[PDB]
């Protein structure tokens, strides 16, 4: 038996829809936003410019539309939401409680994104009075909205407006002052086009822009208006009408945009602006792809972005209640937005339809400048043109990093690091990315200065007590110290600091506003006043270890002989007059800071190579006496007594770290292993509270938080030296030295979460190796509707040379001009053309940097599909890249002219790419694997061996029965599972003794596979291009000799958004393995196994309570979402569980009490997972 | 049953058939918001024209019969 249990560790990213308005019945505006499974209230702040998540739910179903509206007099906005389900659903968001509150639910069809079942489309009436939501064919439903006396949203039973053998592309409502409610929409009958067999009615049939009108005195809904339109639209904009502004939509068209009121409102259309030179395909049309609407008592104006990312200022000039013409300007250039929201107080939200999504201010307005402003009533026939320039309107103000669309995913310990790291392909077209993910605390870079030589200590000290801020930084490298004065520029200093030429083992402030440097050679004192008294090391000796003080000095000299000084109030420091030596050599020492009220610390800790710590009192009554010692389990390496009560902190020479309490005596203690790297100890601000920063192969840090302690890593490169910082730059920050670098950093963000490092690419990578030596990575780029980087220089010159052709003599300076730029693809797009065109790229990077090692352009129409790092039986030790490449690939109708295999030598330890052979191939090879000794490759429906030649590479085996098309395989070390692209999973074995690739099982389902691991010898995980998930498994008692085997299916599971990559890997050190998936949104999930039968009934009663106690918000059915394709089998919902802390108190009693616990037992076992497979960073 | 759109009976041609499958598989490209991106990020287009692309194969997504 095999129990899964699911879990989102980091949600989907991506977004589908935005809205924004005063959800929260407040001046304020928020943006709600569905990111597809999730439903999302964000809440831009008009201060510092940050987009903060308010609230996240889990819907349990697929949002396919998102609508806000206001009741007359209303002050708060309301949300409309059609989903999969067969239901409508009002929720209004409460601030008191931070949730959304399902007002109302009216049930209509059934689930699923049907096509004759509305959901798809939504669009309210502009004052409030009805929603109309409408599916994609035939059947439209609209409700009446209006209040009862306690001031609550009442709905009304559904009016039909049903149209037999009509599709409806957008449906929009019509601005109509108090009027008639008129919902605009576009239709297309098909009913001639299906009985025609010549295809001509095909042709000839438009599109038809209809008025449906709501009898709100009769409560019927009729087909008022009706006319058809020029050229195929593809979405609507609501003209606001009225009082304010005409009524009447805007249809965006293919290279047009049709004011199209109706009455006696002639139509008014203005063409498509096109940028100056378009590097594109001129036969390619344009488009808008969303519109923004900004409404004010005084005017009104939209926005409407190109396929180029082109956002217009479209402005309409009106004389009586009539429209006179149409009147777009350039506003800038964004990516490539599925929704945009333009808010009061100058603010502009890009929700880009993938990649990072974006917050602009609203500097101008767009008008007041001398840029050409296009009107309808110009006569041109030819475009209007423009240049487009940088951002110059907008100014940007934060940015959302989204992983949408992940690609490809390795967890791995590519870094020096134990906790493995997310290495993530993923990304769109030039906007692409390689991006390092580690779960810890974000790290905020406030500086970075390399240093000469290698640095190996560094201190921050103040100039006077009073200081708010500190005064110096210190760096101690192997020969030398060097000072910095942390004034405007931080410059180096070098006479207001003294202190020598010799390495450093501490700086501190001493007095008030004395300094104190402790060396080897002994120790410097420094007065404000320039006054220097030198304390040399006595005889031989020199100083081993230092422990400082606000007022008070303790040092360790060779053969451990303990020197105290101690600071009189009138300044100077007194040594005492005895020195202790201990039973052995003193490794490190810490001494805690004093109290504001005391005048000196009473303990301190001193760790030996007795691998023992001793904790020694500092009174004058019994000084450099022993109070209580200890053993350890490995010899020390940093010590730090800190308060929270007492605590000593001990970090041994292996990665051991241990809390112990101590008062008279040391008490008891706790312990983990964070190993790999000694443990170092740094005292640091945190929240305005003393925190310890525990260094080991990451950087840790400990603090109290109300009473209960944390043990949070940070997600960030190893380290080697910090200290707290403070300056007006940065209020509350670490200095922190690594090899050969000096760097500022900060720790704004207190939640732990999947931060990221981003690495740019050029186009969209499909996947990338592990080079087992170099650790590097091998991707693979490949692009449709793309020139590559040779074939647009061709295409550029060739149009200077055309350019130059006109009579004119500027178009050589035009030319200087249009050739000396080639502006940034990442912001304003790629130039793409070509149905059959592409643009593929080999990439060598270096995953610890950014830098990328070798880059291999291919041809025009080559695109790679699949790569692969490997050796091979016959050759030496020496690495081959084999890439799958196609030639001519034309998709939709699928033809391909051609294949290719490149062969690479990989030398210089996996940082260069030498041409060895390009081995020619039919049909298009996306599976490449290494397979004993040799390459399998699967080129078409044909599964290859394939052998290495010094000529090309020769086939060794087929198998041509393979049903559809190969899109990926994986090998154990013995058999081979191939992924057909629609048949699901084969079992193939490979008989050594002739070559021959005997089918020896597959699957009883059919699967649009994905991607999949083989969790065993037996059993194989797999994705779904639907989002999917599922696990097969053979009859346990099977032979490869055998034939014709039905693999049964042991797991379905419905994720809701489509996985490309499964993964089983162990999260943390000392964890259990997961199965750790990615998906296409930008989200990471896992799959979790139960440990007993017990736990399995535990959750799955969880699961069966908390879906009638707490139903999905848009009225979706739990068990029947997860069965969507193939009914569940054995996986638990972890995501709905986690929902218990969510409900109301009595319903978590409820259901707490009918598995006999209570609310805290049932979510600290709902955490136990997390703790045993995921991040807790609980520290007792 | 036979108000509702896509049923059939035993007079079904085939390409009835495969043109309700066909229309019905375009209506969910347009639901499930990463079937749209898969097939967005595949052919180097935005989510509208991919969009607008499926509802014109709507009149004719195979051929005259």
């Amino acid at each position: 038996d095999m129990f899964l249990y699911n879990l989102t560790l980091q949600r989907a990213t991506g977004i589908s829809f935005a809205i924004h308005g005063n959800f929260s019945g407040t001046k304020q505006q928020e943006i709600v936003v569905s990111r597809g499974k999730i439903l999302e209230l964000l809440r831009p702040d008009p201060n510092t410019g940050k987009v903060h998540t308010l609230l996240t739910v889990e819907v349990f179903g697929v949002i396919r539309s998102l609508m806000a509206f206001r009741l007359t007099g209303g002050t708060k906005d309301y949300i409309v939401v059609g989903s999969d389900s067969g239901r409508i659903v009002i929720l209004e968001y409460q601030p008191s409680k931070n949730m959304f509150e399902k007002i109302h639910q009216e049930t209509f069809g059934k689930s699923g994104c049907r096509r004759i079942v509305p959901g798809q489309f939504l669009a309210v009436d502009p004052k409030g009075r009805a929603v109309m939501i409408s599916a994609i064919e035939k059947q439209k439903l609209v409700y009446i909205l209006n209040r009862d006396a306690a001031a609550r949203l009442t709905i009304s039973s559904p009016l039909e407006a049903h149209k037999a053998n009509t599709l409806v592309y957008h449906v929009v409502g019509v601005d109509v002052g108090f009027e008639n409610p008129m919902f605009a929409c576009l239709e297309m009958d098909y009913e001639e086009a299906d009985n025609d067999p010549t295809g001509e009615a095909a042709a000839n049939t438009q599109q038809t822009l209809t008025f449906y009108e709501l009898d709100l005195g009769l409560n019927h809904v009729v087909r008022k208006y009706s006319e058809p339109l020029e050229e195929h639209g593809n979405f609507l904009i609501t003209v606001p009408g009225g009082s304010d502004g005409p009524s009447g939509v805007l249809i965006c068209s293919e290279n047009y945009i049709t004011y199209k009121n109706f009455g006696d409102q002639p139509d008014i259309r203005c063409p498509i602006p096109r940028r100056r030179n378009d590097l594109d395909d001129p036969e390619r049309g344009m488009i808008f792809v969303c519109s923004a609407t900004h409404k004010t008592k005084s005017m009104f104006f939209f926005l409407a972005q190109t396929e180029q990312g082109d956002i217009f200022k479209i402005t309409l000039e009106t004389d009586e209640d009539m429209v006179t013409e149409i009147r777009l300007k350039y506003f800038d250039t964004v990516p490539v937005a599925a929704a945009m929201c333009v808010l009061k107080t100058g603010f502009l939200f890009v929700a880009s339809e993938f990649g990072n999504h974006y917050l602009y201010q609203i500097a101008h307005l767009g008008d007041d400048d001398e840029e050409p402003e296009f009107s309808s009533a110009m006569p041109l026939e030819d475009t209007f043109f423009f240049q487009p320039r940088p951002l110059k309107n907008l100014v940007l103000v934060d940015e959302l990093d989204s992983l949408s669309p992940i690609l490809f995913c390795q967890i791995a310990d590519l870094a020096n690091e134990d906790t493995p790291q997310l290495y993530v392909a993923c990304g769109r077209g030039p906007r692409s990315s390689l991006r390092v993910l580690r779960h810890g605390l974000e790290v905020s870079e406030m500086a970075v200065s390399e240093l000469p030589g290698n640095p190996n200590a560094v201190w921050t000290v103040r100039r006077h007590i009073e200081d708010e801020f500190d005064a110096y930084i210190i760096v101690s490298f192997v020969n030398a110290t060097l000072v910095l004065s942390i004034g405007e520029t931080v410059e180096e200093v070098t006479d207001s600091g003294f202190l020598g030429t010799t390495p450093t083992l501490s700086c501190s402030l001493l007095g008030d506003d004395a300094l104190v440097q402790v060396y080897p050679d002994g120790i410097r004192h420094i007065r404000a006043d320039k006054r220097v008294n030198e304390w040399k090391t006595p005889g031989k000796k020199t100083i081993v270890k230092c422990a400082v003080n606000q007022r008070q000095v303790v040092i360790a000299l060779t053969g451990g002989e303990l020197v105290y000084f101690e600071m009189d109030p009138s300044g100077q420091l007194n040594e005492y007059t005895e020195r202790k030596e201990m039973s052995a050599d003193v490794v490190c020492m810490s001494l805690a800071n004093v109290p504001p009220g005391e005048q000196r610390s009473r303990f301190l800790a001193v760790g030996l190579v007795d691998n023992t710590v001793r904790i020694i009192s500092l009174d004058p009554s019994d000084c450099l006496q022993p109070l209580s010692m200890q053993a350890l389990p490995a010899q020390p390496e940093s010590l730090c007594i800190v308060e929270m009560f007492l605590y000593l902190n001990i970090g041994l020479q292996n990665g051991v770290l241990l809390r112990t309490v101590l008062d008279p005596v040391t008490g008891d203690l706790s312990d983990t292993r964070t190993g790999s790297r000694p443990v170092k100890l740094f005292r640091v601000r945190m929240q305005g509270q003393e925190a310890v920063l525990a260094m080991s192969s990451r950087s840790w840090l400990s603090y109290s938080y109300q009473s209960r302690f944390h043990l949070t890593p940070l997600s960030y490169e190893t380290l080697e030296f910090a200290s707290g910082f403070a300056s007006e730059q940065c209020p509350e920050g670490i200095v922190a030295i690594s090899t050969n670098t000096l760097r500022i950093l900060a720790l704004e963000k207190l939640g732990a979460v999947f931060n990221q490092v981003a690495f740019p690419l050029q186009y969209t990578p499909r996947k990338f190796v592990i080079h087992p030596e170099s650790n590097n990575l091998i991707i693979i780029e490949t692009d449709h509707n793309a020139y590559t980087e040779a074939t647009k220089a061709q295409r550029k010159q060739q149009m200077a040379e055309e350019m130059v052709e006109a009579a004119g003599e500027l178009a050589a300076e035009m030319a200087a001009a249009f050739l000396n730029e080639n502006l940034p693809e990442s912001i304003f797009g790629a130039p793409k053309a070509g149905n059959g065109q592409w643009a593929s790229v080999i990439r060598v990077m270096n995953p610890i940097q950014g830098n990328t090692l070798d880059l291999v352009q291919l041809e025009q129409n080559e695109a790679a599909f699949s790569v692969a790092v490997c050796r091979f039986s016959n050759t030496g030790e020496d690495w081959y890249v084999l890439v799958g490449v196609a030639k001519d690939l034309i998709l939709n109708p699928r033809s391909v002219a051609g294949g290719f295999v490149y062969t690479y030598k990989l030398v210089n330890n996996g940082e260069k790419l030498e041409f060895l052979h390009k081995t020619p191939v039919e049909e298009v090879p996306a599976a490449i694997a290494p397979f004993q000794g040799r390459v399998l490759i699967g080129v078409g429906k044909l599964l290859r061996v394939y052998d290495l030649g010094k000529k090309k590479l020769l086939r060794k085996c087929e198998n041509k029965h393979i049903a559809n098309y190969i899109s990926g395989i994986q090998t154990i070390g013995h058999r081979v599972i191939v992924s057909d692209v629609q048949e699901s999973f084969i079992w193939v074995r490979y008989k050594r003794n002739e070559n021959q690739l005997i089918i020896f099982a597959d699957d009883t389902y059919p699967r649009w596979v994905t991607t999949a691991s083989l969790l065993d010898y037996d059993t194989v995980a797999g994705a779904d291009k639907f989002g999917n998930i599922c696990v097969v498994r053979l009859p346990p008692n099977t032979n490869d000799e055998v034939d014709s085997q039905k693999a049964e299916v042991i797991m379905n599971y419905h994720v809701g958004e489509t996985v490309l990559s499964l993964q089983k890997t162990t999260l943390i050190p000392g964890g259990s393995e997961s199965l750790v998936y990615t998906t296409l949104s930008g989200g990471i999930g896992i799959l979790v196994p139960f440990t007993s039968h017990e736990d399995h009934d535990f959750f799955q009663h969880v699961e069966m309570h908390l879906r009638s106690e707490h139903p999905p918000l848009c009225g979706r059915d739990h068990l029947s979402f997860r069965s969507y394709y193939f009914p569940v089998k054995n996986v638990i919902d972890g995501d709905l569980c986690e929902q218990f802390n969510s409900m109301e108190p009595n319903k978590q009693k409820n259901v707490s009490e009918e598995l006999d616990r209570t609310p805290p037992e049932v979510s600290k076992k709902l955490e136990d997972i997390r703790t045993r497979y995921a991040f807790d960073y609980k520290d007792d | 049953q036979s108000k509702y759109i896509g049923t059939g009976h035993a007079d079904t041609t085939k390409w009835e058939w495969l043109v309700n499958q066909h229309r019905d598989s375009y209506c969910s490209y347009m639901g499930h918001f990463d079937l749209l991106n898969y097939f967005a990020i595949a052919e180097n287009e935005s989510k509208a024209r991919v969009r607008f692309n499926l509802m014109e194969k709507m009149l004719q997504p195979c051929g005259p019969p």
